[PDB]
């Protein structure tokens, strides 16, 4: 009667809280004490990409570590050639308010979302020479915040109507709906094998989803405010989040627990984006004081600063082979680092 | 409702409270052993010379 | 001078692309963008009909100056209000005749205070509209409303000296419609710090003048911002 | 995608003639165009070029200063103006579209050609085989060679392969020595390094009968091979 | 003459 | 009097290097911050260039006198010449800032259709062209009496026009205070007009008043004794080159942050 059955909430929730204390024998800061630090990391700006004329919201690296796509609120989608700073394509959008973009792992397609409730798919390799829109995916009742391709026919996405959805592109329909969040969903991250994904939301919680079945499996609550960024460890047994309360955290799957926090006392502003380097030693975060920090993921000890942006850092990604790091910002510039 | 939404959440919170867990001490070692095997393949942790660097002009 | 024959034709493709990027970014430079908020029951549907002749977009032009309006058709207005941090003005529409519908005016006062004291709108100014004055006149006089019941501070409230009443109306509706106008000004003239200012108005459903009162306020917003940084104001 | 040429005919030696290439079905203004001719007892020979935007125009040395190329973008029409036609200007003039960016495929669509009868340092590409007999079950290999190494310092190798089955216009098989064109079966495969190149056919159907050409695209002018005829 | 500047 | 006053050579050198360190750091801070690529910050750095040249060309003439006192005529016709080209550009740069500030207020809604980057680079390089032609032509025609009427006019019409814009921008900011204080809840724009027109009159008008007594009263015992201080009417001009980085460029909140992180 909504008073006795929600008395079984904390009757059941303290079983989970008093079993994460049983499976905690030590700390990540007690095991990585004896190893040496990485020293100092000194990256330089090698390239600078010019031409967006307005704020940049999202970018995504191609899978050959040479192409990239970026999205700006002037209504333009640009494909870059990062080695020579050439422009391959420039695609106009119908809505200027775009919030995300994605590059397909085959290289044939590009997706983008935004404040309209539809997710557009664009075809790059056409016979007639130009770039056309192939299908618009309608069915959400809020703004789109993130989207990632699985193959040329399946794309997953998150939205401001508190739900996530799996799509079939060739028909244009929703096939699976992931419900359970309370607030708006801001970010998602796919696994290296597209079988599970993770997503963080504005209720200070992140949860792990099974793609084929379609249900929640685990829930992680350690933050104090809204979660804006998420990314998997390259192993597939950990992920890391970034929030508004000036703290990144690292969570475990098989332990179902938080085991590291990345904070400093002179930082008070929120984290906008988070990525990993391969082997998972470096943890890069894009902050709100116009900088970018390069954390050491095993000892939680700050070991680098990527300064050089005039405005807010919006997005950052790392190539698949590990060569470069790109950063995007509100001052209409993209910078290719080390 | 008392048998629609307060009941569906009880099935969710007892779907999660029966999974199998390992120790934090074991999974901290498996997160450190992946970092030692792939340490020499990271081109940002250990910088490669200017020949094998397409962003070096 | 080391490029291939195909490497030279890809450089020529890149220079032809950003020639079209500059001609698109220079035809959108002197276009002013307006964010239209509201409270649902207000007449922001029919103000769009006045200002004209997912998200929704209105486009009009006054005196060869282009304007560009938006409408986001809840509990958190966060995580999308930060996109509109470089607009010219926010247009706020409040139905000023609903104080007894229960409380549909304190709900509008709680919304205006959240918009004002937001960190992404520190330099954004608000054009305020108090429409449905046709319903406010028939409710104060010759009615059962008695504003002193729903608000416990209307009871003293002498009429301000700067009031310019429209000729023919009673002093009862003039003490009423200036009390609701000053309730919004008490939140704006408390933390503005010279960076942004409110601009109240009075309108109805059959009044057709509201494109001129947006054109004139957008000029006064830009003049008051450049005069502040030259230390003339 | 369509390209229709018209304008050819019998020209007295010394006059003039206009040619047209009417495009259809594709975004004509973002493509660069070429003219390619073929004398009735010779192979393929490049003529001219005009870039996307009319900002780069090249010519061949046997027509430089005598031929004029021009394009009309919003009417989708390519022009070639010839003056003082010699007796060695008897060929079949083709019209080829070509786009250039990272990963693109140049020279991937040809027209049908018009006929113009006239009454009365360079990289040399060597294709030193006249004819090869085949039978539709067995492998066959063609070779081509160059005076200069076509490998560039970036890492590309600008060698192309074309096939002209008789009674038709050529088509693209292999671009940049390793990559298949669209709508081509995977039994074709090119290979080589530096100066020697090979094309491989595994199981011949009845359609794999005709002349095979090799082209280089390292620098201008573009020089073809002599051609290798396959026959049953 | 004019040491610094001119027209002195 | 009736004899020229003497001011030391080292005050021409210790003033010409404080002006070198301030005007260089303004151009460096504008070039590297991308928020300062507006048309307003381009006119400001055109005044930091014309003040650097007028503060070096007087330092490159003081040490020549200490080291060389019919060959020296040809460096009293080239060093003197680039001074007169830098006086004309440093005056015309001060007028182009006031007209740029005038269009953001009285043409506020159609400003970006008028002052675009293609029209900025034309005007900012045609001023420097007309200040180099007439700067050379004034020196080789210095013995003519009709050249002094062209420098007297070119100051008292850039002063009677720069003062009119800042007063009409002052009577526009006074209607905006009459309709702010009546909302329920000047003395800052009067100090500003007495620093922007006060410095321009104290530093530049003693030199141009010398050229009026030069062509009208060369025999009056009162005009002659005022003209015996010409070496003090050039220290005042060189003090304008240090004040102008303080009152124009460093008033910007975004240019002071970029200036602090470079020193
Ligand atoms: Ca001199």
């Amino acid at each position: 009667e909504l008073d006795q059955l929600r008395q079984e909430a904390e009757q059941l929730k303290n079983q989970i809280r008093d079993a994460r204390k049983a499976c905690a024998d030590a700390t990540l800061s007690q095991i990585t004490n004896n190893i040496d630090p990485v020293g100092r990391i000194q990256m330089r700006t090698r390239r600078t990409l010019r031409g967006h004329l307005a704020k940049i919201y999202a970018m995504h690296w191609g899978t050959d570590s040479r192409l990239l796509v970026s999205a700006s609120q002037d209504g333009k989608l640009i494909i870059w050639d990062s080695y020579t700073t050439n422009k391959v394509h420039a695609i106009p959008l119908r809505s200027s308010w775009v919030m995300t973009c994605a590059y397909a792992p085959s290289g044939n397609y590009v997706a983008c979302g935004g404040l309209d409730n539809i997710c557009s798919i664009y075809n790059l390799k056409t016979r007639e020479g130009n770039v056309r829109v192939s299908r618009e995916l309608a069915g959400h009742t809020g703004y789109l915040s993130c989207c990632r391709f699985l193959d040329d026919n399946q794309i997953v996405t998150s939205s401001g109507d508190t739900t996530c959805a799996l799509w079939d592109i060739e028909t244009g329909q929703q096939t699976t709906t992931f419900t359970g969040h309370t607030g708006d969903v801001m970010s998602l991250s796919l696994a290296p094998d597209t079988r599970l994904f993770v997503s963080g939301a504005c209720d200070a919680s992140a949860k792990l989803w099974d793609v084929r079945e379609g249900m929640c499996r685990q829930t992680f609550t350690g933050h104090e405010s809204d979660i804006n960024a998420i990314c998997f460890f390259p192993n597939g047994n950990a992920f890391a989040t970034g929030s508004d309360d000036a703290t990144c955290r690292l969570f475990d799957l098989r332990a179902d627990q938080e085991l590291m926090t990345y904070s400093h006392d002179n930082i008070i502003c929120g984290i906008t984006s988070v990525s990993f380097s391969k082997s998972g030693r470096l943890l890069l975060a894009g902050y709100d004081d116009f900088n970018c920090n390069v954390w050491d993921a095993l000892k939680a000890d700050r070991a680098g600063v990527l300064a050089g942006h005039d405005n807010r850092v919006s997005c950052l990604g790392v190539t698949d082979d590990g060569m470069a790091v790109a950063t995007g910002s509100w001052d209409s510039f993209l910078k290719i680092w080390n | 409702a008392s048998i629609a939404q307060a009941r569906k959440l009880v099935e969710q919170l007892k779907m999660e409270a029966n999974i199998d867990r390992i120790k934090v001490s074991k999974a901290a070692a498996d997160l450190m052993a992946y970092c030692e095997a792939h340490a020499k393949e990271d081109p940002l942790l250990t910088p490669v010379p200017a020949s094998e660097n397409p962003f070096r002009e | 001078c080391t490029l291939s024959a195909e490497d030279k034709a890809a450089v020529e493709r890149s220079k032809m692309i950003d020639r079209n990027l500059r001609e698109d970014g220079e035809k959108a430079a002197a276009t002013h963008r307006l964010l239209l908020l509201g409270a649902g029951e207000s007449g922001k549907s029919t103000i769009v009909k006045q200002m004209r002749i997912g998200i929704f977009e209105t486009k009009f032009q006054v005196d060869k100056v282009n304007f560009h309006m938006f409408d986001v058709g809840r509990d958190e207005r966060r995580k999308w209000i930060q996109c509109f941090n470089d607009v010219t003005a926010i247009i706020f529409v409040v139905a000023s005749s609903s104080y007894n519908m229960v409380n549909r005016l304190q709900e509008a006062l709680n919304l205006f205070k959240s918009i004002w004291n937001n960190r992404w709108l520190r330099t954004i100014s608000v054009i305020l509209f108090l429409n449905k004055q046709d319903l406010l006149a028939e409710k104060v006089l010759a009615g059962k409303s008695k504003i002193e019941d729903y608000f416990p501070e209307f009871a003293r409230y002498t009429t301000p000296e700067d009031a310019t009443p429209e000729p023919g109306e009673d002093p009862r509706v003039t003490r009423a419609k200036y009390f609701i106008r000053d309730e919004f000004l008490r939140i704006s003239t408390a933390s503005g710090d010279g960076r942004h200012y409110c601009y109240p108005h009075f309108t109805c459903a059959v009044d057709t003048e509201n494109i001129r009162r947006v054109f004139n306020d957008c000029r006064d917003i830009i003049q008051r911002m450049h005069l502040r940084q030259y230390e003339l104001l | 995608v369509q390209l229709v040429e018209s304008g050819g005919g019998l020209v007295q030696p010394g006059g003039s003639r206009k040619l047209s290439c009417s495009a259809s079905g594709f975004a004509f203004s973002s493509f660069g165009m070429h003219w390619v001719r073929q004398a009735p007892e010779k192979g393929l020979e490049w003529v001219a070029y005009i870039s996307s935007g009319s900002g780069t125009i090249y010519y061949a040395d046997t027509v430089k200063g005598r031929f004029t190329i021009s394009r009309d973008d919003p009417k989708n029409t390519l022009f070639l103006q010839m003056t003082s036609l010699r007796s060695e200007d008897t060929a079949m003039y083709y019209c080829v579209r070509s786009i250039y960016y990272y990963g693109s495929s140049p020279f991937d669509f040809w027209g049908q050609g018009t006929t113009l009868t006239v009454s009365s340092s360079d990289i040399v590409m060597t294709q030193a085989t006249s004819s090869v007999p085949v039978t539709p079950g067995e492998s066959v290999s063609i070779s081509c060679r160059s005076s200069k190494s076509l490998l560039h310092s970036n890492g590309n190798t600008y060698l192309y392969w074309f096939l002209q089955r008789p009674g038709q216009s050529p088509q693209l098989l292999i671009y940049r020595m390793s990559n298949l064109a669209s709508g081509v079966p995977d039994r074709f495969s090119g290979s080589g390094s530096g100066t020697a190149f090979t094309l491989t056919i595994s199981r011949l159907e009845a359609e794999d009968v005709g002349v095979y050409y090799c082209m280089q695209h390292l620098e201008y002018p573009l020089t073809f091979g002599a051609g290798t005829k396959l026959e049953l | 003459r004019c040491x610094h500047x001119r027209w002195c | 009097c009736y004899e020229q006053l003497f001011v030391s050579p080292e005050v021409f050198v210790t003033l010409g290097v404080i002006s070198l360190l301030e005007n260089i750091l303004v151009i460096v801070a504008i070039a590297k911050n991308k928020n300062l690529h507006s048309p307003m910050y381009f006119f400001i750095c055109s005044l930091a260039v014309a003040d650097m040249l007028v503060s070096v060309s007087n330092g490159s003439e003081t040490i020549v006198i200490t080291l060389l006192n019919s060959f020296t005529v040809n460096i009293d016709n080239v060093i003197d010449s680039v001074i007169c080209s830098s006086l004309l550009a440093s005056i015309c740069s001060l007028l182009s800032i006031a007209v740029d500030r005038y269009f953001t207020i009285f043409y506020a809604l159609q400003y970006h259709n008028i002052m675009t980057v293609k029209r900025v680079g034309i005007i900012i390089s045609c001023i420097w062209a007309a200040c180099t032609v007439s700067g050379i032509l004034f020196i080789i025609y210095s013995d003519s009496s009709a050249v002094i009427i062209c420098l007297i006019t070119m100051f008292f019409t850039m002063l009677a026009l720069m003062a009119s814009l800042y007063v009409h921008m002052f009577l526009m900011a006074r209607l905006h205070i009459k309709r702010i204080a009546v909302l329920p809840g000047n003395m800052k724009g009067a100090i500003t007009l007495t620093i922007l027109i006060g410095v321009f009159v104290v530093c530049w008008a003693p030199f141009f008043l010398h050229l009026i007594f030069y062509i009208s009263c060369p025999q009056n015992p009162y005009c002659v004794c005022f003209m015996s201080h010409f070496n003090l009417y050039l220290i005042l001009i060189m003090c304008n080159s240090i004040i102008d980085p303080l009152i124009y460029a460093l008033r910007s909140q975004e240019l002071r942050k970029t200036f602090k992180e470079i020193i």
